[PDB]
């Protein structure tokens, strides 16, 4: 009885990767995606200088290297709050990726918000939603900057809710306020497709494990 | 025993002859006097029942959504339009 | 929250310029809270009567609530010394039974 | 397992050397009206115009050249601490690509 | 009640902090996995600030000895008529075949710039390509 229910829910903590993202990419695949693709040197933020392996005639490329430690570590936090059936929003303004970031979150059995953010949607979702709405317990910035080129309102709401974000970070982009940051480029379609292709299977992982999980403890209890 | 003969029956049992009808006795269905946008939108455990419950606009975002992937399939798949005349876009 | 006490630190009546009284009334207050056991807070409500204003900056400091770091629950770990815009705060480490020698707002 | 530095050095993107008046393949994956969007490979996409000539060619899918001028069109205007992109990129539609 | 102050410290901090305090009673469902697998970074607001002076970025320009001869390709030959194809990871354009031949002869012990391009121009003749030497 209790003692599964602390089986469930403590074991999967022991194991450094309990769900085995490492897997789902590489460095290679990373870089086929064109992820190490950053914006002009013009449009650098000065917290983004450490991710950058240098500028190539101009244009900031990112080293593939820490994303992949980055991405190592956003992979298996997003695993392990998907395995505890916490709530996971993707957000993102980018309009061109609108209809398949929403794709993604019905498909992962999550939440997409792509739309434009109303203000107060997390320092005031009771008046919005209702008394007992409850809130997402992570939110994945797959964008992090509006159309103005301007940080996304969700970021610093999240962190006045103190709510983990998991964020792509691009070299024009603030990543001070994201709680894991995954450098990478946001802005080509084959990288944005790799990243929600990466949340999708990890998510959908995690709850499949989190059932068989649930099964072979739920099974010894009679046997 | 319908809507009909109860609307009958109503005006029979308590005659008013207020000119507006909305102040006069109304035994209705609760689906026609209770707004029908309150209804729970979430279960026990606080997970909403939609993807997309944290926009504020569910149905209008969920409609946007169904027409925009038809418009791509067309789109990438590959006469006249007028199938249908006098006809309007609903208000 | 029964275990937060609120204190108020300042009160001001200011009146303004607006068709409704032509000259408009207003009452801001600054108000701390805490719980004494770290946690401590504050914020300013506005509005035309006093007692909203008071219930607008207790419910506001509540969401804003710092924690303070006190070497052994007595006093601060070292000395501090700032400057906020033009106020100088020069804050000292002491030895217990010293008590609170301080400005009668940064004792309350 | 090739390093991230070798995968650099080795990319096409890197061997093209600076982008201005270089030629590149791109396919068109959006189309709007007239305007075309290509993907030639690199961060940005382009937007060019169908030409009049051969235009019902130009359909999504299709394989054409381009004359790259910028991978990204970038520019800081008075009083701004950062450049100003517009997101896309520059280049000058030549033709369809022959199958050959 | 809870801390929305996200100047000061981080949503773990100012979390382990109001449960030290007693305002929060629970644990967040994910506090214990930023416990065990927290980020290389602390998430810690920080105001960007500019470079004024002397003070300038730590970026290495991407510059392989490649690109000296490339260089001098694209000046006496210019981009190949070739078009360059970056849809395939294996592409071999025309001057990244110079650039081989050239190594290769390098590699032989020639020390003269001037042999080995003029060299490598009469090899990739021999292959079929087609260098033409357009100084416009
Ligand atoms: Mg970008």
């Amino acid at each position: 009885g209790d003692d599964f229910q602390s089986r469930i829910l403590d074991t999967p903590l022991q194991h450094s990767d309990f769900f085995n993202v490492k897997e789902l990419f590489s460095v290679k695949s990373l870089f086929e995606a064109r992820v190490h693709l950053g914006h002009k040197a013009g449009c650098r933020h000065r917290f983004m200088e450490p991710y950058i392996f240098g500028n190539r005639l101009g244009q900031d490329i990112i080293d593939l290297d820490q994303t992949a430690l980055n991405l190592q570590l956003a992979l298996n936090f997003t695993a392990h709050v998907a395995y505890r059936k916490g709530i996971i929003l993707f957000v993102s303004r980018n309009r061109q990726f609108s209809h398949l970031i929403e794709t993604t979150a019905q498909a992962c059995g999550e939440y997409a918000h792509t739309r434009y953010f109303k203000g107060g949607l997390l320092t005031n979702a009771q008046l919005l939603f209702g008394p007992s709405v409850r809130l997402p317990d992570l939110i994945i910035f797959l964008h992090t900057l509006n159309n103005v080129f301007e940080p996304h309102v969700a970021v610093r709401d999240a962190a006045k809710m103190n709510i983990p974000t998991v964020g792509i970070v691009d070299t024009n982009c603030n990543p001070c306020l994201i709680t894991y940051p995954i450098p990478g480029n946001d802005d080509s379609p084959q990288a944005i497709q790799l990243f929600c292709k990466l949340f999708r299977t990890t998510i959908n992982r995690a709850k499949e494990k989190r059932r068989q999980m649930e099964a072979l403890h739920r099974l010894q209890s009679p046997k | 025993f319908a809507e009909e003969d109860i609307d009958r029956a109503i005006a029979y049992l308590f005659p008013s002859g207020l000119f507006e009808k909305r102040a006069r006795p109304m035994m209705k269905h609760p689906e026609h006097i209770f707004p029908k946008q309150r209804a729970t939108q979430w279960g026990e455990d606080g997970r909403p029942f939609h993807f997309l419950f944290y926009t504020g606009k569910q149905s209008y975002y969920s409609l946007m959504h169904d027409v925009y992937g038809k418009v791509m399939q067309l789109e990438k798949h590959r006469a006249e339009s007028r199938d249908l005349i006098g006809s309007r876009w609903l208000i | 929250y029964e275990d937060f006490d609120t204190r108020i630190l300042e009160v001001r009546n200011v009146f303004n310029m607006t068709a409704k009284e032509g000259r408009k009334k207003s009452v801001r207050v600054l108000v701390a809270v805490g719980n004494g056991n770290g946690a401590a807070g504050f914020a300013i409500g506005k509005a035309a009567d006093r007692g909203d204003a008071f219930r607008k900056a207790k419910n506001r400091a509540i969401h804003y609530l710092h924690y303070i770091e006190r070497y052994e629950g007595h006093t601060i770990f070292h000395d501090i010394s700032l400057r906020f815009k033009r106020t100088q705060i020069r804050m000292k480490k002491q030895p217990r039974g010293y008590g609170l020698r301080c400005h009668r707002a940064i004792i309350t | 397992v090739e390093s991230f530095a070798s995968m650099l050095r080795h990319s096409p993107l890197t061997q093209l050397g600076p982008a201005k008046d270089k030629l590149v393949i791109g396919r068109i994956f959006h189309i709007v009206e007239d305007d075309l969007y290509i993907d030639f490979g690199g961060k940005f996409h382009c937007v060019c115009k169908r030409p009049d000539v051969d235009g019902e060619k130009y359909q999504r899918g299709t394989r054409v050249r381009l004359r790259l001028l910028d991978l990204e069109l970038t520019s800081r205007f008075l009083g701004g601490t950062t450049d100003t992109t517009i997101l896309e990129a520059d280049a000058v539609l030549l033709g369809l690509q022959e199958i050959r | 009640a809870g801390s929305r102050l996200e100047t000061v410290g981080s949503v773990f901090s100012r979390t382990r902090d109001l449960m030290r305090a007693g305002v929060l009673k629970e644990k967040p469902l994910w506090y214990d996995i930023y416990k065990a697998f927290p980020p290389l970074r602390e998430p810690v607001f920080r105001r960007p600030r500019l470079r004024y002076g002397k003070a300038k970025a730590d970026i290495q320009d991407i510059f392989y000895q490649e690109d000296q001869i490339r260089a001098k390709f694209f000046a006496t030959y210019g981009s190949g008529q070739k078009a360059f194809d970056l849809f395939n990871p294996n592409f071999k354009s025309t001057c990244q075949r110079f650039v081989e031949k050239y190594t290769e002869l390098q590699n032989l012990g020639e020390t003269d710039e001037e042999k080995l391009f003029v060299e490598t121009g009469k090899a990739l003749l021999a292959e079929g390509i087609i260098l033409r030497r357009v100084r416009e």
